[PDB]
């Protein structure tokens, strides 16, 4: 027996990866992030699931690849990403794991379609 | 509680 | 050679992916307490009878075997509302799908 662990949290950096900071990447980070991170409902999202303190032994026996707007934070501010796309996957799989792991209408589902409805609406005005 | 094919675990909001 | 590109690479990775175990054996709709998916699902199809195909010789060529792997994708779709939480385990598994079958020799 023993106490269930965390998994490490993603990486937000690789020297292998090729690195860019384009126009919308910049829009992204201030506007679209920013915008989210600020929301009454982002507290469960901008940390990597804390699957101890949550007492969720199951939640990396079923997410592999789990994500969080703290890693999409520090993944921009380091230029990670090449392209927009890349880094809206990022947005996408927290959403989808999220969907995933609870039921619909659950708490979390509920503060998650509300992020996401509000994410939705920053990349339709996505910059040139 | 979720489950999904055949597969059961505990939500967060449990 | 495409054939055994599918067994050896793509199925196995697709096998190995967190989102796969739903798809890795038919659709037992008794056991599972779905009782209309049979009656929806004209032409089910999943990965492990793509398996015993791929070994046994069944496929005339990769194209066909693709063609049971897009039939499984679709019928998670049609079967399921789009935003299902197994719609998007599909789509996960296919986007895997799609890049390890478009590197095909």
């Amino acid at each position: 027996l023993g106490s269930s662990t965390n998994p490490p949290p993603p990486e937000t950096s690789n020297p292998n990866k090729p690195k860019r900071q384009t126009n919308q990447l910049q829009y992204l980070l201030r506007v679209v992030l920013k915008t989210l991170w600020k929301h009454q409902f982002a507290w469960p999202f901008q940390q990597p699931v804390d699957a101890v303190k949550l007492n969720l032994p199951d939640y990396y026996k079923i997410i592999k690849t789990p994500m969080d707007m703290g890693t999409i934070k520090k993944r921009l501010e380091n230029n990670y990403y090449w392209n927009a796309q890349e880094c809206i996957q990022d947005f996408n799989t927290m959403f989808t794991n999220c969907y995933i792991y609870n039921k619909p209408g659950d708490d979390i589902v509920l503060m998650a379609e509300a992020l996401e409805k509000l994410f939705l609406q920053k990349i339709n005005e996505l910059p040139t | 509680w979720k489950t999904i094919k055949g597969k059961t675990w505990r939500t967060k909001q449990c």
